[PDB]
C-alpha cells in the first residue's frame, strides 16, 4: 500500500479511567521504542527552546526504530490558539501541528497523547492523520 | 598500423587498394567485400578518428601500401602530402549499415533532382554519378561529392557506415543559404599561379607561433637524430619553393638587426594551417615579441660551418616561478638534463624555455643514474606543467671568428654558468598560447565583446602599462566581488594576466598563512608577503600582485570580542594598506588586484583607499552559451584522457538550448556537467564495446547525457540548499481543484512562460494565500505545486524561525530572503504563518517580537516585488483572521485562495477517484455510490480515512485468513510453522496481494466520523462571506 | 570527520571569526592541490573520503564541486 | 537628507509596552537627538505607522513635533485621478503606457464600483485587468499565427517511413546549425505586443477583488484615526 498508515490517535474519558496505564503498557505489548514525555518537560519558560525541544523529541523519535511518543495533561501542551498572550503556546502548537506535516520519516513513528478534555485542544490536530 | 600511403585523383568512394601483402598477413579469402579503417598523423595531440573505407585487394603496391582517394579528406595531393598512415584491417567485416543519411544539394540541381515522376530513378542517378552501391559502399559524415554542389552533412546513427539502398533513408535538401557555393576542396580553387617563381632575395612574411608541439616523425627529410629539436620552424611548400631552399635546410629571421637561424620544414598535407606563413615554437617567437611580421632570407651556411663554443653565461629570466626555493633544484635539474640530450644553438642576448613537472618538484632524484638511459621514459611518466625563461647574458666561442651571433653548445666539451636574475617582458597572448603550445589546463579564452566587465578591468591593466611608458605612474586597485562563489574572479584575473602579457604575482591567503593567533601572526604574514613580492618583483615588472580571498584576512571585527584581538586585527590592517602603498611607490609600473566573495566584511577604511571596484556576475545566458562552446571543444576535451580513442559530442548539439537550462549555473558547474556527459557516453560506450563487438572509432556524446547531466546538477544545487520535502506529489493524486487550477498556473507559470510581457516596470504577481477549512488538503496542494512545476522550493516554517534572544530570528528571515534571491526563479513557503500575527496589545505578543518579524515579512516583500524575477510566496493557514491585516492588502498577498469544502458530488468524485489511483479496487466498488452517499461536509483528509479504514478492513480480512491458515496447517501437517515463516516463504503474492470490497468502504462510512463541526463550517462560511463577496 | 572536521552547528556568533576560514583551510588546501594533480591527470590520484554524516563532512567540497 | 521610519508602532510605541524596557531606552535615545538642539535640522526626519495610537504622545507634541499627515480613503474624484495615472503611466523600459491603455474608455463609470477601494486595491484592480487581457491576447493567438519566419525549406523525402514533423524539425536544426550567437535579433516592429482590457473584464475584475480591509476593521481604524487627529487639536 503507498498510503500512509493511521498512526495518530487521541486519548480521553472519564478521569482515572486507567488511560495513562494502556498508553505505558502498549510499548511492551506490540514492542517499540516508547520516549515519554511530561507535559511541562516540553514547555520551556525562554524562547527558542520549546520549539527545540519539541524538534529534539521527534528527531529522538526518528533516530529510532519505530517510535511511541506519547503526551500526557494533552490540553495544557496544545491549547486553542491564539487566547495565549505570551504567544509560546501557540507557537509551540503550530510547531506541533507541523511535525506531522513532515516529507518523510513519519512512518513508524505513532504519536499518542491523553486529555480528559478534548475542548481546550485546538481541532486543527484532529485533522484525520494526525489524530484522527 | 604502420604502413605507407598514397593518394589517388580519383573520386571520393575509388576503393581503397590494399597490397597483396597488407592483406594476406590476417585478411579472410573468401570474404566478399573487405573493408579497413584508417588513422593518419596529425598536427596536433588528438589523433583524428579514423575512416572506414571500402577496400580491394592488390598485388601491385609495394611492400605495405595504401592508395587512398584524396577526395576522401577534402582535398587533392597538389602539395606534398603525408608520406604514411595507420592502418587497422577489420576483423569479421561487421560493418554498420545506415539507418539514414542526409546529403545536400543545390537549388538548380535540387529542382532537377526531384522532378521525376518516380522515385527509384534518383538512385540511379547517383549509382551512375557516384558510383554508389547497396550494402558495399561506405559513406561518412561531411562527405563532399561535388564541389559546392553535392556534398553528405551527416548520417545520423554513425557519422559513417555502410549504405543499402532498399534500407537506406536517404534525405536530401536544398541550398537557399547556398552553403554549397563557399564549400570547395582544399587547394582546389588556388590553381597553379607561381608568384615570382625563385626571383627575391628574401622577402618579408608573417611570423605565427606554433599551435602545438610537433612528433619527430613528420619531418622530412628524415632530421639527424642528435640534432635539436628545438630549432625547428615550419611553412607551405610554396613559399620553400619560392626561396628555392629545402626542407631541413637552414635559415635567417630577423628584423631591425636582430636576427636568429632556424631550420625549416612542409607541412605535409592533409592539413588545416593557414597558407603562406610560417610558423614556429615560441622558442624563437620570443625574441621578436611585438614584430608580427619577420624578414625571411636564406642562410649559406651549413651545419659544420657552426663554431663549437667555450664558455656560456646565462641568466635566469625575472618570474613568479624563480622566488620559489621550493622549486629551484628541480629547474636547474631541468635544464641541465635538456641540454645534456643533445647539442644545442643559441645565441647572444636569447631566451630558453625550460618546460618541467611542478607535482615532481620536491623529489630530489640524484643524478647517480649514470645518462639515464630512459630519459624518454622517466618523462612520458611526466606530463610537463610549468614553464621557465632561461637569459644568454654572454657566452664566448672558442675558435676566433667574424660571426659574433651564431655558435653551438657541446654537453662536455663547453662551460656554463648561471648568473643574476634579468628582467624581460613576457610575450603576450596574441602572439602565441604558451598554455596551449605545452599542453598545460588551458585557461578558458575570454571575448571581452561578450564579457563587458573583464574589458572594464583589461582596460585598467593597459592603461597603467601605457602611463608607466609614458613616465607616468598613478597606483591602481581592484577587488573582485561576486555573490557566490565559483564565479571566475580568479579565472579572469589569469586570464587577463595572460592577454597583456603583464607577469603574474598571485598569493592565496587563504592557503600559506601557517599562522592566524599567535601575536606574531600579523608580523608573520606581512613579512612573508612582503618578502616575496619584494624578492621577486625587482626583476619582473610589469607585473600584476594577486590576493585570493584577502578578506580572510582583512575584516571587521565586532564590537562583540574581546578588546586586543581587534587591536591586533586594526595593526594587520593598517601594515596590509601600508606594504600596498610601499609596494607602488617603490615599483612605478606596478599593481595589484584583490578577490573577495562579500563586500562587506572588508575593513571600510580599507576599501575606501582603493581605486577600482568590480562584481563578477553569476554567468549570463550568452555568457553560458561561449562558456559551453569553449568546454565542449574537442582539443580541451581530451587534454586529461591517455586513452587512444578520442572523444566528441554531436554536431546536432543545440548549445542554445543547453544556455536557456542553465539559469543560475556557474562555470564549476558548468565543468561538472559536461565531464559528466563525458562520463555516461565513456561508460556506455565502453558497454557497447562489449555489447555489439565491433568498436566504434571514436566516442560520442548526445543532448539527452547533457539533460540528465543537468538535471542532477539541479538536484545537487538543492541539496546544497536543503529543499528536502519534495518526496514526490501528482495532480493524479488528488481531485477538486477544478477553479483554483486556473488561478496558480496563471499566477506561477504565465509569468515563468512570458515574463517579457509583464518585464514593463510591472508590479508582478506578490503571493497566494491558502485558507480553508481543515483536512481540505492545502498542504497537499502546496507540496503539488512544488514537486510538479520542478521549481526551487523552500519552505521556512513560521515557529521553527525564533531564537532564544531577540534578533537573531530576523536575522534569518532576511539571510534566507536573500538566498532564495539568488535561487531565482524561487518558491517559499511559510506554513501556519498564523504563529506570528498576534497585534499589539497587553494581551498579545507583550515585547513585540512578532512585531518585528512581520515588519522583517512585509518589508522583503515589498523588496522583493521590484526586481524579484522568480520569486513566488504561497500562504498556508486555517485562520486568517488571526492574521496581520498589513499583510492582506496586496503586494503582499492579492490571491486569497479560499480552499473550500467539496460540496459538488462532482467535486468527491474527483477526490476519490484522485486517491483510488493505486488501489486494487474489486469490480464490486462503486464510488458514485459513495459520492452519493457523502455529506458536504467531508474534507480530503476525511475521504483518505475513510479508504484507509476501508484498506484496513480488507487488511483484517487477509490477516484472519493467513492466521487460519497457519493454524489449521498447524494441525493438517502437524507443523507448528509459526505466521513469521509464512511471511518468509509461504505468503505468497496473491496473499500479500491487498483485495478490497464494496462493503468495507460502507461499512467504514457508518463507522466514519467527520473532523469538524457544522459549527465551524459555518464559521470558516462567514469568514468566506466577507473574503469573497466584496 | 577529525582532520577537516565542521566548525560546530550554532557556532554562538552568526559569522565567527573569517567564518572559520582557519580550520577548514586545509581541506580547501588538499582539494585545490588534488584538483591540480586531477586536470593534469586523471588515472593518477582519487580520494575516498568516509564520514558520519553528509551534513557533517564539511560543505566546501560539496560547494567547489568535489 | 530625508530619513524614513516604516512601521514606526515598531520602533517607538507608547511606554510600558516591554518587560525589559529595551524599548522606553531606545525612545530616549531617539528622543536625545530631535530633542537635542545642536543645529541638528539638515535631515528630514519622517516615519510611517496605520497605528499611531501605539506612538507615544511625547513623540507627538506641538512645536517640540511638527504635523502628522492622514491619509483617507480614496473616494471617487481621488480614485479617478489614481487611476488616471496609473493607467496612462509611461514606462520607465519603454516609455509607452505600462499597460495597454484603452485611448478614451469610461474610466468614470470605474471608480463608482470602487467605493471604500484602497490606491493599492485600484492598481491591483488594474494588474489583474492586464492579466485578464494578456491570457486573451494569448487565446487569440492559440492557433491564428502559430507559425515562424521563412518556412522556406525545399526538399524531398524518400523512405521517410513516417517522420515527416520530426524531418522537418532535423532539417531546420541542420540549416540553422551555424549562425546563431545570442539573438540574432532587431526590434520587429515593437508595436506594444499587449492586450488592452475590455470594459466588462475591468468590471468582472472589480467585481472578483474585495478592500484588503473588513468592514469592522474599517470603522474602528477610521474612528480611532478622528480620536487621534481630535487629539492633536487639543481634545
Ligand atoms: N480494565 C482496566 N484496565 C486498566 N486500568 C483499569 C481498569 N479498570 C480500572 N483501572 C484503573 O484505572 C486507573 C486509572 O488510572 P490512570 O491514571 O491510567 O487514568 P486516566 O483516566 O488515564 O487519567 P489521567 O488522564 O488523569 O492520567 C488505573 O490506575 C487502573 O488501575
Ligand atoms: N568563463 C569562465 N569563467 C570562470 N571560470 C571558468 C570559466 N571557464 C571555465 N572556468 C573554470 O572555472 C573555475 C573557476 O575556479 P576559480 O578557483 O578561479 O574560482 P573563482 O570564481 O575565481 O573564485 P574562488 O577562489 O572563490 O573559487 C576554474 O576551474 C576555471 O577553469
Ligand atoms: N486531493 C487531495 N488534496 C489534498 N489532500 C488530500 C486529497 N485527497 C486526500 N487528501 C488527504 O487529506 C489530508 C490533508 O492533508 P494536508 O496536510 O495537505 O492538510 P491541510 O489542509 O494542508 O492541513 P494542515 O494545516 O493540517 O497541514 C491528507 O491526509 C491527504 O492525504
Amino acid at each position: 500500500c503507498p498510503l500512509r498508515l493511521r498512526s495518530g490517535i487521541l486519548l480521553y474519558g472519564y478521569p482515572g479511567c486507567g488511560k495513562t496505564l494502556l498508553a505505558s503498557a502498549v510499548a511492551q505489548q506490540c514492542g517499540l521504542n516508547f520516549i515519554s514525555v511530561k507535559g511541562p518537560e516540553i514547555l520551556n519558560k525562554f524562547i527558542g527552546a520549546s520549539e527545540q525541544n519539541i524538534r529534539e523529541l521527534f528527531e529522538r523519535a526518528q533516530s529510532v526504530k519505530p517510535c511511541i511518543l506519547f503526551f500526557d495533561e494533552f490540553d495544557s501542551i496544545a491549547p486553542k490558539r491564539g487566547h495565549d498572550s505570551t504567544g509560546v503556546t501557540d507557537r509551540v502548537v503550530n510547531q506541533l501541528l507541523t511535525q506531522m506535516d513532515g516529507a518523510e520519516g513519519l512512518d513508524g513513528v505513532y504519536i499518542l497523547a491523553a486529555t480528559s478534555r478534548p475542548d481546550l485542544i485546538d481541532s486543527a490536530l484532529l485533522r484525520p492523520g494526525r489524530l484522527d | 598500423m604502420k604502413a605507407s600511403l598514397t593518394f589517388s585523383l580519383s573520386g571520393i568512394y575509388a576503393p581503397c587498394s590494399i597490397s597483396r601483402d597488407i592483406y594476406l598477413e590476417y585478411g579472410d579469402k573468401k570474404a566478399e567485400c573487405l573493408y579497413g579503417t584508417i588513422r593518419l598523423p596529425q598536427y596536433g595531440p588528438g589523433c583524428t578518428p579514423g575512416k572506414i573505407v571500402h577496400c580491394v585487394l592488390d598485388d601491385s603496391l609495394p611492400f605495405c601500401s595504401i592508395v587512398v582517394p584524396s577526395k576522401l579528406f577534402g582535398f587533392m595531393p597538389t602539395q606534398p602530402t603525408m608520406d604514411f598512415c595507420y592502418f587497422e584491417p577489420i576483423l569479421d567485416n561487421v560493418v554498420p549499415v545506415l539507418d539514414s543519411v542526409t546529403f545536400l544539394i543545390n537549388e538548380q540541381l535540387y529542382s532537377k533532382l526531384m522532378d521525376l515522376p518516380q522515385e527509384m530513378q534518383q538512385i540511379q542517378f547517383l549509382h551512375y554519378k557516384y558510383n554508389i552501391n547497396s550494402m558495399e559502399t561506405v559513406v561518412h559524415s561531411r562527405d563532399i561529392l561535388t564541389s559546392g554542389l553535392c556534398q553528405i552533412l551527416n548520417c545520423s546513427p554513425f557519422p559513417q557506415g555502410l549504405v543499402d539502398f532498399t534500407e537506406t533513408q536517404l534525405i536530401l535538401v536544398n541550398d537557399t543559404e547556398q552553403k554549397l557555393s563557399a564549400l570547395k576542396y582544399a587547394n582546389e580553387d588556388e590553381e597553379y599561379a607561381l608568384p615570382k617563381i625563385g626571383t627575391n632575395s628574401a622577402l618579408s612574411i608573417d611570423l605565427e607561433s606554433l599551435p602545438c608541439t610537433i612528433s619527430r616523425d613528420l619531418l622530412r627529410p628524415a632530421p639527424h637524430i642528435n640534432d635539436d629539436n628545438s630549432i625547428y620552424a615550419f611553412t607551405d611548400a610554396e613559399t620553400l619553393l619560392r626561396l628555392d631552399v629545402t626542407s631541413g635546410s637552414f635559415i635567417t629571421v630577423s628584423n631591425m638587426g636582430c636576427v636568429r637561424l632556424v631550420k625549416l620544414f612542409v607541412l605535409l598535407l592533409p592539413n588545416g594551417f593557414k597558407k603562406r606563413t610560417i610558423y614556429a615554437p615560441p622558442k624563437i617567437i620570443a625574441s621578436f615579441p611585438d614584430c608580427s611580421v619577420v624578414t625571411i632570407s636564406k642562410s649559406n651556411i651549413g651545419h659544420t660551418d657552426i663554431p663549437i663554443a667555450n664558455q656560456v653565461f646565462i641568466s635566469r629570466v625575472g618570474g613568479w616561478l624563480q622566488s620559489q626555493k621550493c622549486f629551484q633544484n628541480i629547474i636547474l635539474t631541468t635544464l641541465k638534463k635538456f641540454f645534456s640530450e643533445s647539442k644545442r644553438i643559441l645565441c647572444q642576448n636569447d631566451l630558453i624555455p625550460i618546460a618541467f613537472d611542478s607535482s615532481m618538484a620536491d623529489l630530489n632524484i640524484a643524478e647517480e643514474n649514470d645518462e639515464s638511459d630512459d630519459e624518454d621514459e622517466l618523462g612520458q611518466y611526466y606530463k610537463n606543467d610549468s614553464l621557465v625563461w632561461f637569459f644568454v647574458t654572454s657566452a664566448e666561442l672558442d675558435c676566433f671568428s667574424k660571426d659574433n651571433s651564431h655558435f653551438i653548445i657541446d654537453p662536455n666539451r663547453t662551460k656554463l654558468i648561471t648568473t643574476n636574475i634579468t628582467n624581460r617582458r613576457p610575450l603576450p597572448l596574441s602572439r602565441s598560447n604558451l598554455q596551449r603550445y605545452y599542453g598545460f589546463a588551458e585557461t578558458f579564452y575570454y571575448d571581452l565583446h561578450i564579457f563587458p566587465y573583464v574589458r572594464q578591468l583589461v582596460n585598467i591593466l593597459e592603461t597603467s602599462f601605457n602611463c608607466s611608458q609614458r613616465g607616468i605612474t598613478l597606483n591602481a586597485s581592484v577587488l573582485l566581488h561576486s555573490t557566490t562563489n565559483n564565479v571566475g574572479k580568479a579565472t579572469m584575473v589569469r586570464f587577463a594576466s595572460k592577454y597583456l602579457g603583464i607577469h603574474l604575482l598571485e598569493i592565496d591567503c587563504l592557503s600559506l598563512t601557517s599562522n592566524s593567533r599567535q601575536l606574531d601572526s600579523t608580523s608573520k604574514i606581512i613579512g612573508y608577503i612582503r618578502a616575496k613580492c619584494e624578492n621577486v618583483l625587482p626583476y619582473a615588472s610589469p607585473a600584476v600582485i594577486f590576493l585570493a580571498h584577502l578578506d580572510s584576512i582583512l575584516l571587521d571585527v565586532n564590537a562583540n570580542q574581546d578588546p586586543e584581538a581587534i587591536k591586533l586585527q586594526k595593526s594587520i590592517n593598517f601594515e596590509m594598506s601600508k606594504l600596498l602603498d610601499d609596494f607602488t611607490f617603490k615599483f612605478p609600473g606596478t599593481t595589484f588586484v584583490g578577490s573577495v566573495n562579500n563586500i562587506d566584511n572588508v575593513p571600510s577604511s580599507f576599501r575606501s583607499h582603493m581605486r577600482f571596484e568590480i562584481l563578477v556576475p553569476v554567468p549570463s545566458e550568452a555568457q553560458r552559451l561561449r562558456i559551453f562552446q569553449w568546454y565542449l571543444s574537442s582539443h580541451e576535451l581530451n587534454r586529461d584522457v591517455q586513452q587512444k580513442v578520442p572523444v566528441s559530442y554531436m554536431d546536432n548539439i543545440s548549445f542554445s538550448s543547453l544556455s536557456s537550462y542553465s539559469a543560475g549555473l556557474t562555470p564549476l558547474d558548468i565543468k561538472s556537467i559536461v565531464e559528466t556527459a563525458r562520463m555516461t557516453a565513456t561508460a556506455r560506450f565502453y558497454q557497447e564495446s562489449k555489447k555489439c563487438g565491433w568498436l566504434p572509432q571514436s566516442i560520442l556524446i548526445t543532448q539527452e547525457d547533457l539533460s540528465k547531466a543537468t538535471s542532477k546538477a539541479r538536484n545537487e544545487f538543492s541539496v546544497s540548499i536543503g529543499a528536502p520535502q519534495i518526496p514526490n506529489v501528482t495532480w493524479d493524486d488528488i481531485g477538486g481543484i477544478d477553479f483554483v487550477k486556473g488561478e496558480i498556473l496563471d499566477t506561477i507559470d504565465m509569468p515563468l512562460k512570458h515574463p517579457e510581457l509583464f518585464t514593463s516596470g510591472m508590479k508582478k504577481r506578490s503571493g497566494i494565500l491558502f485558507y480553508g477549512p481543515p483536512g481540505t488538503g492545502k498542504t497537499l496542494m502546496a507540496k503539488a505545486i512544488a514537486t510538479n512545476f520542478s521549481l526551487n522550493f523552500f519552505s521556512v516554517k513560521g515557529p521553527e524561525l525564533l531564537n532564544m534572544y531577540i534578533g537573531e530570528s530576523e536575522a534569518n528571515v532576511r539571510r534566507v530572503f536573500q538566498k532564495a534571491r539568488e535561487a531565482k526563479p524561487c518558491v517559499i513557503f511559510f506554513d501556519e504563518i498564523d504563529s506570528v500575527a498576534p497585534k499589539r496589545g497587553n494581551q498579545g505578543d507583550s515585547g513585540g517580537v512578532m512585531d518585528r518579524i512581520v515588519s522583517q515579512l512585509l518589508a522583503e516583500l515589498d523588496g522583493m516585488s521590484t526586481d524579484a524575477d522568480g520569486v513566488f510566496v504561497i500562504g498556508a493557514t486555517n485562520r486568517p483572521d488571526l492574521l496581520d491585516e498589513a499583510l492582506l492588502r496586496p503586494g503582499r498577498f492579492d490571491k486569497l485562495l479560499y480552499l473550500g469544502i467539496p460540496d459538488t458530488d462532482t467535486k468527491q468524485l474527483n477526490i476519490l477517484e484522485a486517491l483510488t489511483r493505486k488501489f486494487v479496487l474489486d469490480n464490486d466498488v462503486k464510488l458514485i455510490e459513495l459520492a452519493k452517499l457523502c455529506p458536504f461536509n467531508y474534507t480530503g483528509a476525511d475521504f483518505y480515512a475513510l479508504c484507509s479504514d476501508a484498506m484496513l478492513n480488507a487488511m483484517s480480512r487477509i490477516a484472519r485468513m493467513v492466521e487460519k491458515k497457519v493454524s489449521q496447517h498447524n494441525e493438517l501437517t502437524g507443523e507448528n510453522i509459526s505466521t513469521r515463516r509464512w511471511f518468509d516463504k509461504i505468503a505468497t503474492k496473491e496473499d500479500t496481494k491487498v483485495v478490497v470490497k464494496m462493503e468495507d468502504f460502507l461499512k467504514a462510512q457508518e463507522q466514519l466520523t467527520p473532523s469538524v463541526s457544522r459549527a465551524e463550517l459555518n464559521h470558516y462560511e462567514a469568514v468566506r462571506a466577507n473574503f469573497e463577496g466584496a | 570527520e577529525a582532520l577537516f572536521g565542521k566548525p560546530q552547528a550554532n557556532d554562538g556568533d552568526p559569522s565567527n571569526n573569517g567564518q572559520w576560514d582557519n580550520a577548514s583551510k586545509l581541506l580547501n588546501f588538499f582539494i585545490n592541490q588534488v584538483t591540480k594533480i586531477f586536470n593534469k591527470d586523471n588515472k593518477r590520484i582519487r580520494v575516498l573520503f568516509s564520514g558520519k554524516q553528509k551534513t557533517q563532512i564539511n560543505p566546501l567540497l560539496f560547494d567547489k564541486h568535489f | 537628507c530625508i530619513l524614513f521610519f516604516d512601521e514606526f508602532d515598531s520602533i517607538a510605541p507608547k511606554r510600558g509596552h516591554d518587560s525589559t524596557g529595551v524599548t522606553d531606552r531606545v525612545v530616549n535615545q531617539l528622543l536625545t537627538q530631535m530633542d537635542g538642539a545642536e543645529g541638528l535640522d539638515g535631515v528630514y526626519i519622517l516615519a510611517a505607522t496605520s497605528r499611531p495610537d501605539l506612538i507615544d504622545s511625547a513623540l507627538l507634541r506641538p512645536g517640540r513635533l511638527d504635523k502628522s499627515v492622514i491619509c483617507n480613503i480614496p473616494t471617487e474624484s481621488e480614485r479617478l485621478d489614481i487611476l488616471q495615472a496609473i493607467v496612462n503611466s509611461k514606462d520607465k523600459d519603454t516609455g509607452q503606457k505600462k499597460f495597454a491603455l484603452e485611448k478614451n474608455a469610461d474610466l468614470k463609470l470605474i471608480a463608482e464600483k470602487t467605493a471604500g477601494f484602497s490606491g493599492a486595491d485600484l492598481q491591483g484592480l488594474c494588474y489583474n485587468a492586464y492579466l485578464k487581457s494578456v491570457h486573451r491576447w494569448l487565446s487569440a493567438a492559440d492557433q491564428s499565427e502559430v507559425v515562424p519566419g521563412n518556412d522556406n525549406i525545399e526538399y524531398f523525402s524518400i523512405n521517410e517511413h513516417g517522420r515527416r514533423e520530426e524531418n522537418r524539425l532535423r532539417l531546420k536544426t541542420l540549416l540553422q546549425q551555424d549562425v546563431v550567437h545570442e539573438t540574432k535579433t532587431s526590434t520587429s516592429a515593437a508595436s506594444e505586443l499587449t492586450a488592452v482590457v475590455t470594459i466588462n473584464d475591468l468590471l468582472e475584475a472589480c467585481q472578483e477583488t474585495k478592500p484588503s480591509i473588513s468592514t469592522s476593521e474599517l470603522v474602528k481604524l477610521r474612528g480611532i484615526y478622528d480620536r487621534f487627529q481630535k487629539d492633536r487639536n487639543g481634545e
